């Protein structure tokens, strides 16, 4: 199932649904989560913390199934919102989610 | 800089 990017809140940006699965067994091997590593309190010139990939395992599931980049930012872990949490809020976030068979992240491009 | 592992 690949993702999708449909038109933003604010009809100038792009914002597409990733879902991705720690099954640990993407075609390069097993991996260790899904495929990228994330960031969390980065605050930006707006004045809120949000996410974002430190990098992506090519080949992992995050790469094939998610298609992103290391620098994207994800609003959205899991289906939950990330806007005005810090490294420490989207470490719980996450890290509660990592024991999910499935996640739902989300990004702005 | 990090934070977690995905």
């Amino acid at each position: 199932h690949p993702v999708t990017w449909q038109p933003s809140k604010e009809g100038d940006r792009l914002i597409g649904r990733v879902i991705l699965n720690k099954r640990t067994t993407m075609p390069k091997e097993s991996g260790a989560l899904l495929g990228l590593k994330v960031v969390g309190g980065k605050m930006t010139d707006l004045g809120r913390l949000g996410a974002f990939i430190t990098k992506v395992k090519k080949g992992s599931l995050a790469d094939v199934v998610g298609h992103l980049r290391a620098g994207d930012e994800v609003l959205e872990w899991n289906g939950k919102p990330l806007p005005g949490a810090t490294n420490e809020e989207v470490y719980n976030i996450i890290l509660e989610s990592k024991s999910e068979p499935q996640v739902e992240i989300i990004v702005s491009r | 800089e990090e934070g977690i592992w995905a």
